[PDB]
Order: C-alpha cells, then sequence, then structure tokens
C-alpha cells in the first residue's frame, strides 16, 4: 500500500 | 479518456460500497455532514462544467473522526491546488462542524503513487481504496487485503525511470482485483482497461 501523514485540523 | 461517473459508481457498488457510498461528485463536494457514519465518496479535482479532470476518494471514519483523502499519485494538498486548482478546506471544516463535538477531524492523505504519470486509471484505484476503507475503515491505506496488493512509491520519483516497472505492476494487479470483485468491469473490461490505459495520456 501507501505510506500517509496524518494532520489535525481544528476549527 | 478515464472513468465515467456511472462506471465507478457501478463498480463501488459491486465492491460492497453501496451502503456508505454518497456518490461521485465534483469538486464541489460538500463533505460528511448527514450522520457520524462510515462515509465515502468519489469527488472530482474539477467542476462539472470543465468535464472532469482527476479522481479522488474521501472516506470518513467516525470511531476516529478521520478524514481519509486518497489521491492516486500522493500529492500535497499544496501540490493539488497548484496542478489542479482544487482545494477541500471548506469540506473539511464543513464536516469537522457538522460530525466532531470538539469541531476537530485528522486528515490523513498519501504522500505515494501507485499510478503512473500518463495513467488514466485514477478513478479505478479510487475504488481499489474505497474498498480497503470500508472494509477496514482504522487502516485503509495500507497494511490491509486490498492495500497490500499495491506498492506505493514516494510522489516525487512519480517522473522517474526506476519506478515505471512497479507502477505497471500497480495498475495489472488493480486490473485483476476489480476483474476478481465486479461484474460490471468484467463486463465492460475492454473499453474500461483501453479508456484508462497506464499510457493513455500519451495516446490522446
Ligand atoms: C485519471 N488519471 C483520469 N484521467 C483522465 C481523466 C480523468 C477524469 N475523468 C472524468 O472526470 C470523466 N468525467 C465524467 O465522468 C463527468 C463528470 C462527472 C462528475 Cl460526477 C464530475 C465531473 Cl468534474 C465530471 N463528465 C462527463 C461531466 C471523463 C469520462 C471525461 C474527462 N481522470
Amino acid at each position: 500500500g501507501v505510506k500517509s501523514l496524518k494532520r489535525r485540523r481544528c476549527y | 479518456s478515464g472513468s465515467s461517473e456511472q462506471e465507478l459508481a457501478a463498480i463501488v457498488r459491486d465492491l460492497g460500497c453501496g451502503p456508505y457510498f454518497l456518490g461521485t461528485h465534483d469538486k464541489r463536494f460538500p463533505g460528511f455532514l448527514a450522520g457520524n457514519k462510515l462515509a465515502c465518496a468519489i469527488v472530482n479535482t474539477a467542476g462539472r462544467e470543465t468535464g472532469g479532470v482527476h479522481w479522488l476518494a474521501f472516506g470518513w471514519n467516525p470511531r476516529s473522526r478521520t478524514c481519509y483523502m486518497f489521491d492516486p499519485f500522493g500529492f500535497s494538498d499544496r501540490r493539488l491546488k497548484q496542478i489542479y486548482s482544487f482545494e477541500y478546506e471548506a469540506m473539511l471544516r464543513r464536516s469537522a462542524l457538522a460530525l466532531s463535538p470538539d469541531r476537530c477531524l485528522s486528515l490523513e492523505q498519501s504522500t505515494q503513487t501507485v499510478q503512473g504519470p500518463d495513467s488514466a486509471a485514477c478513478g479505478l484505484f479510487c475504488c481499489m481504496f474505497l474498498h480497503a476503507f470500508v472494509h477496514w475503515p482504522d487502516r485503509p491505506m495500507d497494511g490491509n487485503p486490498t492495500m497490500n496488493l499495491l506498492t506505493g512509491v514516494p510522489n516525487g520519483m512519480l517522473q522517474s525511470p526506476q519506478v515505471l516497472p512497479t507502477l505497471r505492476r500497480n495498475q495489472e494487479k488493480l486490473y485483476r482485483f476489480l476483474a476478481h470483485h465486479s461484474p460490471y468491469f468484467r463486463s465492460h473490461r475492454a473499453a474500461i482497461e483501453h479508456a484508462t490505459a497506464f499510457d493513455k495520456m500519451k495516446q490522446l
């Protein structure tokens, strides 16, 4: 599969 | 050039996505607003009026408050905005406001291409990812029976010779996977494999 990047987004 | 929305809707359904699938849209997909259920979609980088340019897959896992964005090419948001004029910030905001109590979500995206630079199989790789997402929503990107079939390569290497053998093998294993799971793909195989060809952008 693919390597991924996890980012937290707050609104 | 590429897969139509009817093609993708039929394959996604065939893959066992239908109950969690919100449809195929253009760049104006509003987001995950309805309810806090396992949900996914296929979204185009462009508006319907331009005729369509590139396909992306979006998933929502409510047990982790994660929005998965799958670009078969693993371009960063910055590169998606540059190459395709596509931004999905408003989508993420509308979604986190509608479904997250803390108004926060986790955005998980690929950094690796599974697709050759001249290929038009983007819509089809999106179908494969959504199959992996509906069956393993806690880890759809890799480490699951469906995505373990493909080999991601660093996005930065997209235009390099050393990776075409890998990106072609991905495209062949994509077809094999879809032929195994989708009667619609089997029925329209010759027209699908030809219009989404590994070399299709050079054969325009
Ligand atoms: C993948 N690498 C790749 N390669 C070439 C073209 C494409 C994108 N293909 C499309 O967008 C299709 N267009 C449509 O299906 C349809 C459409 C539907 C929706 Cl829901 C949104 C948009 Cl923006 C467009 N068109 C006909 C209005 C192709 C069949 C046409 C280029 N992906």
